[PDB]
């Protein structure tokens, strides 16, 4: 998935109400359209019946871009690209960056040459009408007990500081150091959090050990210290490129906000 | 004139009246003219009294308040707000129209705080 637009309320039951005498009425949506009633039957009056948008009826839909695997291109090609529709209890499923098997109908649309006229393109735009989603790639007192008689047992401190990081050698201290921070401190300015800085040549192994660290806990973020960094350490005010309106994109310092976050090339 | 003494003259008047926006209107003007606070007596006729004010049109009311006072009109204002609210706002016209000082054309405004 590359962008997942907003959640577009789409209308499944027109609400009609008579300006004149307040007679409502109901009637559903046909194809898309709506066969709007065009005179009261309580007081006779032509074209008095008026759409009340917020008494109507609304199921939820959302626009899904997604982006062929990078393993199933041809060699060297540019992506492409298909766009899908998720409709009202399948909506808000999946996120950007994610990957997904999407089962769907393979829908052709005409596309109006222009808003005010009703000709279409001879060429017809295509989108998958999405009916299952299956992610791919995102993945109790037994464990209490295991974990409570595993305390006790000798050595756990050593036990823990050398099951991080197995392709790493003999670095005892550093990943001691780094164990006692992935546990942190007692939570109450009583700052809890520990700061932990590695320090080496370049190619040495504190940057696989950044990369290993940061998704072993929750809340946790990997970022560079260079401009190049995908999410900057400050935050900063950005217009949303889909709806061009202003967001305050937090940085990486300000996601972590309960976890840790791995500085490379600091 | 006869006792028949209406043709509807000058009349183009709702054929049909929405029945439970209505009653959620007179209940809630009874919640507004009824329900006491510990401490004394008529809470929101008391902080009514400020509208009468050239700035102050919303009266602020807590829906817990709403709860306390029952609960199926609690649960029917919170499932069909936006279809209620005008009715709602005529409850508290209604009801403030009491302190005799405001204007005619003077429009008012219910705000429910304390959400659960
Ligand atoms: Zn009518």
């Amino acid at each position: 998935v590359i962008r997942t637009s907003q959640l577009i309320p789409e209308m499944q039951e027109a609400f009609f109400q008579c300006q004149v005498c307040a007679h409502t009425t109901r009637v559903e949506m046909d194809r898309g359209r709506i066969a709007e009633p065009s005179v009261c039957g309580r007081c006779h009056t032509t074209h008095s019946m008026a759409l009340i948008h917020n008494r109507s009826l609304f199921s939820d839909k959302q626009m899904i871009k997604l982006q062929e695997s990078p393993e199933d291109m041809p060699a060297g090609q540019t992506p492409h690209t298909v766009i899908l529709f998720a409709h009202n209890d399948l909506v808000d499923k999946v996120q950007p960056g994610d990957r997904v098997n999407v089962t769907g109908i393979y829908r052709a649309v005409p596309i109006r040459v222009n808003p005010r006229v009703s000709n279409v393109k001879s060429v017809y735009k295509t989108h998958i009408d999405v009916i299952h989603y299956r992610k791919t790639d995102a993945k109790s007192e037994k464990r209490v007990e295991l974990l409570k008689e595993l305390s006790r047992k000798p050595d756990i401190y050593e036990r823990l500081a050398s099951a991080l990081a197995p392709s790493i050698y003999e670095h005892e201290d550093i990943k001691k150091g780094i164990l006692l921070q992935l546990f942190g401190g007692t939570r109450k300015k009583f700052r809890a959090e520990i700061n932990i800085l590695l320090c080496g040549d370049p190619g040495t192994s504190k940057s696989q050990l950044l990369q290993y660290v940061y998704n072993l806990v929750p809340r946790g973020q990997y970022t560079s210290g260079k401009g190049s960094s995908a999410v900057g350490l400050t935050a900063y005010v950005m217009k949303d490129p889909e709806t061009r309106q202003l967001v305050l994109q937090t940085g990486a310092l300000v996601l972590s906000d309960n976890g840790i976050c791995c500085i490379d090339e600091f | 004139l006869a006792a028949a003494a209406e043709p509807g003259a000058g009349s183009q008047h709702l054929e049909v009246r929405d029945e439970v926006a209505e009653k959620c209107q007179k209940l809630f003007l009874d919640f507004l003219e009824e329900f006491q606070s510990s401490d004394g007596e008529i809470k929101y006729l008391q902080l009514a009294e400020e509208l009468i004010r050239p700035e102050r049109n919303t009266l602020v009311v807590s829906f817990v308040d709403l709860e306390q006072f029952n609960q199926q009109l609690s649960t029917t204002i919170q499932e069909e707000f936006y279809r209620v609210y005008p009715y709602l706002c005529r409850a508290l016209k209604t009801f403030v129209k009491d302190r005799k000082e405001i204007p005619l054309a003077k429009d008012f405004y219910v705000a429910f705080q304390d959400l659960p």
